[PDB]
């Protein structure tokens, strides 16, 4: 149910908040995405 | 051979794709025998 | 990256041509010039697209998540 973050490499829904760290469960690789909104969004099929 | 040397972390075997990614330089540690 | 559907030029299908045609070249052995003839697709227009298309889709695949 839900999520915020991921690792890109170790792709695992993660996130958290301020002075968290910036790492992972496992994975130090301190990237980090964003993942896709839930409000849909919609296209012109041309 | 590339490291990467972060306050609250070790010394992380530095690669291409991240020091790109994260505005690192993929540089490497000069180490030489000072002799005295 | 994807075979077109459809042709630029007259817009004829062509969509679905891509995986028959890989397999007239590979199994049935064929040459480009007759694997398209045999797929229908007659003039330069059509032909030009598949002939030409560069499946890269293939090579992003192989990434990852
Ligand atoms: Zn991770
Ligand atoms: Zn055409």
């Amino acid at each position: 149910a839900t999520l915020k973050y991921i690792c890109a490499e170790c792709s695992s829904k993660l996130s958290l908040s301020r002075t968290d760290a910036v790492r992972c469960k496992d994975c130090g690789h301190r990237i980090l995405l964003k993942a896709r909104t839930k409000r849909l969004v919609q296209f012109e099929a041309r | 051979k590339p490291m990467v040397n972060e306050s609250d972390g070790v010394t992380h075997a530095l690669y291409p794709q991240e020091a790109r990614l994260r505005n690192l330089t993929y540089s490497s540690g000069l180490f030489v025998d000072v002799k005295k | 990256m994807i075979v077109p559907v459809r042709c630029f030029s007259c817009g004829k299908v062509v969509g679905d041509k891509w995986e028959s045609y890989l397999n007239l070249l590979q199994e049935d052995e064929l040459d480009e010039g007759t694997a398209l003839s045999r797929l229908g697709l007659k003039r330069y227009c059509c032909r030009r697209m598949i002939l030409t298309h560069v499946d890269l889709i293939e090579k992003f695949l192989r990434y990852n998540p």
